[PDB]
């Protein structure tokens, strides 16, 4: 039997959680704006040889259901850390949803990616850079990403497939 | 005075019952009067025919995408979005009728149904109306949705108007 | 908020765990047969003056995967253990269910209540006394259920409910 | 010559591909007469129409009740039910197609196409056939199921025949 990966989508309302999400599940681009509820999928993929399954939970961002979100992150693997490189506010929560991870988990060795998405826009307030800084301190991997065009969804999954299990 | 409004829900096509609502213009006029007039289509548009797209048991049941019939559309007779009239009135209870929006200043035509005390919602949601009739109604919606809203069964406005 | 209790609904295959589960979400009676494989609902109800959030799991009976019942054992708060009246083979397959949740949860004092369905039928092998010993024995409550006539659906449920809350002493 | 037989699939109307099957009537040759019957119609009934109520990524899609069209129902050519012909074939990998049941001797219209090996079911349902062309239109299917089979979109067989 397949391997089984239980992956957790986070960060900010409209940074492309679900739209990362349904490319990676369905090769569709949602072009409309459903904020989630809360949504979970199922993908079976090879992965550097090894078939997995993958289970995803796409999140809600909403800061009054932070401690609902504590019960998403005990059971999770790793975690799709999503800001909106238009959206300098979704950046600065990365370091509030970073934190909220490290506590419920109690480590500071938690599989984590940190995503830019909506590459594709024209205009642009947090450079690569500056995620790639952040991402150099935390000390984890730093995919910029386009549902839009599809750039970078698989690699931003299956590095975190990979990040989990390097850690397992 | 405070105009009332009926809905007469149906599930797959099959009658359900009616819900009546009295819309609080004494205290938000603006949006009591654009739910007053989706509910009559007088403006050429509204709900009659469109779904209740999310039933939450034990929470609410949302609906009011006339314009899209998926969740994320919908529109007010004053354009796409209208301001947040004010917060005067709170979700308290079952039966409370408040405005959808996705962040400040967001309302269109979407509205939810409350079936219990939503107190986290206040202040960031217009409350403007409440069930008058038809409680039992809203109630037996319930018995269609789930955790995440998702509907086993389509609820839609299938008329409406004003009393 | 609510309180929200944590229900699952096991059994053998057949015995009216769907059925049972239907009724008390939709108030109607399922009278086709749709193996489950998974599904869970949601029900406000009012117990005792006192309004709480139902979470109902419905779970499949099929011995194929009874090594898969741990996962969902772990996370309910108390179990309805149904038998078909008119089935001894499912009233017997009990034992297993409930030392099964004995074990998972490694604790011999989690709510349950056993539930013996389709007591509308005339063709009962499983006497009311021979299932009330056993119930009895385990100290639990045990209660009669008709999907199809709708009795006793409620009181099962409500029952369970209230087991759970004493066992959290509150 | 074993038959050959084909759906088109589509999703919420609109074509996915075309799926190709060979029936393995050299070996299972009153399973795999039923199902090819199924897929022309002839008898007056049949698989066009249905669609795949059950998708699980990982395991299988499974499909057709057209009597009920909810998983419950299906019937075969020569009554409600008939016996299992035998259990020569093995689940041995994806594209294996094989029978639906409730039990020993339940076999109907339903079918499930493997997208794994799923060796447990060996000896429970009868293979009768595998998938000839379009397995990635069946690989598709799955990016529409769910962890207990629930489908997010309406997946059809909205034609089916013999080739
Ligand atoms: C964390 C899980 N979770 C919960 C929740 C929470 C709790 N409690 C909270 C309170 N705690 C007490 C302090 C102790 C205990 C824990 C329990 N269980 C749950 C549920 C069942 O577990 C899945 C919710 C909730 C809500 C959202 C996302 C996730 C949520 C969400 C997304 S978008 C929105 N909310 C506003 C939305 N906007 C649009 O739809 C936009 C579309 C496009 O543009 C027009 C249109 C809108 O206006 N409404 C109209 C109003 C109610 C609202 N939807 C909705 O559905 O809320 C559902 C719910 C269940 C009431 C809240
Ligand atoms: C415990 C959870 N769980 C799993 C399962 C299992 C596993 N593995 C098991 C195997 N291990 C390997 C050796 C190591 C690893 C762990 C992982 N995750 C899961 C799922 C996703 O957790 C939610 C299943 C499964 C199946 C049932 C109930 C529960 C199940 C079930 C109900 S009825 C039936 N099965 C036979 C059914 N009959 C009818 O539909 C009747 C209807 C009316 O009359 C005509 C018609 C039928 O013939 N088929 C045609 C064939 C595939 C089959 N359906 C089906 O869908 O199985 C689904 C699935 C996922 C393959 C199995
Ligand atoms: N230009 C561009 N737009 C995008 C991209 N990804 C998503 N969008 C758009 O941005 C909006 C938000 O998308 P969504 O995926 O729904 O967001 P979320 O991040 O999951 N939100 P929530 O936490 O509220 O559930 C939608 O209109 C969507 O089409 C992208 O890569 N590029
Ligand atoms: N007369 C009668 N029939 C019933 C009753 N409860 C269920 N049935 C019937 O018994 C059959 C099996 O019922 P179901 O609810 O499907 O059973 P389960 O216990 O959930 N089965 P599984 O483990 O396979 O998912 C169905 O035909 C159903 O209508 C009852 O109280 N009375
Ligand atoms: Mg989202
Ligand atoms: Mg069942």
């Amino acid at each position: 039997g397949m391997t089984e990966y239980k992956l957790v989508v986070v960060g900010a309302c409209g940074v492309g959680k679900s739209a990362l999400t349904i490319q990676l599940i369905q090769n569709h681009f949602v072009d409309e704006y459903d904020p989630t509820i809360e949504d979970s999928y199922r993908k079976q993929v090879v992965i550097d040889g090894e078939t997995c399954l993958l289970d995803i939970l796409d999140t809600a961002g909403q800061e009054e259901y932070s401690a609902m979100r504590d019960q998403y992150m005990r059971t999770g693997e790793g975690f799709l850390c999503v800001f909106a490189i238009n959206n300098t506010k979704s950046f600065e929560d990365i370091h509030h949803y970073r934190e909220q991870i490290k506590r419920v988990k109690d480590s500071e060795d938690v599989p984590m990616v940190l995503v830019g998405n909506k590459c594709d826009l024209p205009s642009r307030t947090v450079d690569t850079k500056q995620a790639q800084d952040l991402a150099r301190s935390y000390g984890i991997p730093f995919i910029e990403t386009s549902a839009k065009t599809r750039q970078g969804v698989d690699d931003a999954f299956y590095t975190l497939v990979r990040e989990i299990r390097k850690h397992k | 005075v405070n105009p009332t409004v009926f809905f007469d829900i149906a599930v797959d096509g099959e009658p359900l019952g009616r819900v009546s609502f009295e819309l609080f213009a004494d205290k938000v006029p603006k949006t009591a009067e654009n739910f007053r007039a989706l509910s009559t289509g007088e403006k050429g548009f509204g709900y009659k025919g469109s779904c209740f797209h999310r039933i939450i048991p034990g929470f609410m049941c949302q609906g009011g995408d006339f314009t899209r019939h998926n969740g994320t559309g919908g529109k007010s007779i004053y354009g796409e979005k209208f301001e947040d009239e004010n917060f005067i009135l709170k979700h308290t209870g079952p039966g409370i009728l408040s405005m959808a929006n996705a962040g400040p200043n967001t309302n269109g035509s979407q509205f939810f149904i409350c079936t219990a005390k939503t107190e986290w919602l206040d202040g960031k949601h217009v409350v403007f109306g409440k069930v008058k009739e038809g409680m039992n109604i809203v109630e037996a919606m319930e018995r269609f949705g789930s955790r995440n809203g998702k509907t086993s069964k389509k609820i839609t406005i299938a008329d409406c108007g004003q009393l």
